C-alpha cells in the first residue's frame, strides 16, 4: 500500500 | 557448500516461505514454512542456526506487528520459537556481534523506534542496550570492526541519508558520514571491509544506485548501479560477492536475484526466486 514496500 | 536462505516476504499478503539457493549448481530448496507469515523481518545466522526476527503479518483481514524470534535448524528442517523481543519491530534491522543478535529500530503501529535490543542464544534472553540517536524504520544494518552501523531509514517524518555507529564495549552511538542518497528500505551489507547500501526508496523513486562506505577515508562512493530499481530488497554476501533478492520496483514484486562482483564492478542476473516478493529476511549458512 506504499511505494517503499509495495504494501 | 553454504546456501542463501530467504524467509517470508510479501506478494498480495505476508508469506511463510523458507527457500534456500545454492549459487554453485543454481538450485532452489523448498524448506519448512515459517509458523507465522511475515514481511519486513530480518534474517541472521548464529552457530549454524537461522533466525527470523520481527516484521509484520499483513493479511487481507488485518495486520499484526511482530516481536517474535524464530530459530530454524537446517539439519532437522524445523522452526523453534525463542524468547520474543521487548517490543514489536516491523521493518527491523539486524546485526550479529560475538554470537549475539542486535535488533535495531523498526516500527510498532505509530511508534518509530530508536530503541535497540540484544539477544543471547545461550540464555534465550533479550536485553535493551543504548538507543540510537535517530528513530529509524526500514533501517539497513551492518557489522564492521566489531561495530554496529545503522544506515538510512525513516524517522516518522523524513527518509534519511544519515548513518550512525554503535560501540558495544562503550555502549554508545555516534553519527558518521551521511550517504550521498536518502535511502529507506535499502539493502545494507559488509564486503571486503566496506559497507554497501544498495537500492531503497528516496521519497520519489525506487533506486538502482549502489554506494560504498570506506572507513579509512570516512567517505561514501557510488559503484556500478543494479540492473533493477528495488526497494525492500533482501541482501547477503556469499563467497566475496553481494546477492540482492527481490523487492518492489514501483510496479512489480521482483523475483530477480542480482550478483555484484567487486573485482569487475559489475552486476549480473544469477537466478530468479520461485515467485516475486519484497520485504524478505536473508542469511547464509
Amino acid at each position: 500500500g506504499d511505494e517503499e514496500t509495495g504494501e | 557448500g553454504r546456501l542463501i536462505y530467504t524467509a517470508g516476504g510479501y506478494f498480495r499478503q505476508s508469506l511463510s516461505y523458507l527457500e534456500a539457493y545454492n549459487p554453485s549448481d543454481g538450485t532452489w530448496l523448498r524448506l519448512a514454512d515459517l509458523q507465522v507469515p511475515r514481511s519486513g523481518l530480518a534474517g541472521c545466522v548464529v552457530g549454524g542456526l537461522l533466525y527470523a526476527v520481527g516484521g509484520r503479518n499483513n493479511s487481507p483481514d488485518g495486520n499484526t506487528d511482530s516481536s517474535a524470534l524464530d530459530c530454524y535448524n537446517p539439519m532437522t528442517n524445523q522452526w523453534s520459537p525463542c524468547a520474543p523481543m521487548s517490543v514489536p519491530r516491523n521493518r527491523i534491522g539486524v546485526g550479529v556481534i560475538d554470537g549475539h543478535i542486535y535488533a535495531v529500530g523498526g516500527s510498532h503501529g505509530c511508534i518509530h523506534h530508536n530503541s535497540v535490543e540484544r539477544y543471547e542464544p545461550e540464555r534465550d534472553e533479550w536485553h535493551l542496550v543504548a538507543p540510537m540517536l535517530t528513530r529509524r524504520i526500514g533501517v539497513g544494518v551492518a557489522v564492521l570492526n566489531r561495530l554496529l552501523y545503522a544506515v538510512g531509514g525513516f524517522d516518522g517524518t523524513n527518509r534519511l541519508n544519515s548513518a550512525e555507529c554503535y560501540y558495544p564495549e562503550r555502549n554508545e552511538w555516534r553519527m558518521i558520514t551521511a550517504m550521498n542518497t536518502i535511502r529507506s528500505g535499502a539493502g545494507v551489507c559488509v564486503l571486503h571491509n566496506c559497507i554497501y547500501a544498495a537500492g531503497g526508496y528516496d521519497g520519489q523513486d525506487q533506486l538502482n544506485s549502489v554506494e560504498r562506505y570506506d572507513v579509512a577515508t570516512a567517505t561514501w562512493t557510488f559503484v556500478a548501479p543494479m540492473k533493477h530499481r528495488r526497494s525492500a530488497l533482501g541482501i547477503t554476501v556469499h563467497q566475496g560477492r553481494i546477492y540482492v533478492l527481490g523487492g518492489y520496483d514501483g510496479h512489480t514484486f521482483l523475483d530477480s536475484v542480482e550478483c555484484y562482483d567487486p573485482d569487475t564492478d559489475t552486476w549480473s542476473e544469477v537466478t530468479r526466486m520461485t515467485s516475486g516478493r519484497s520485504g524478505v529476511g536473508v542469511a547464509v549458512t
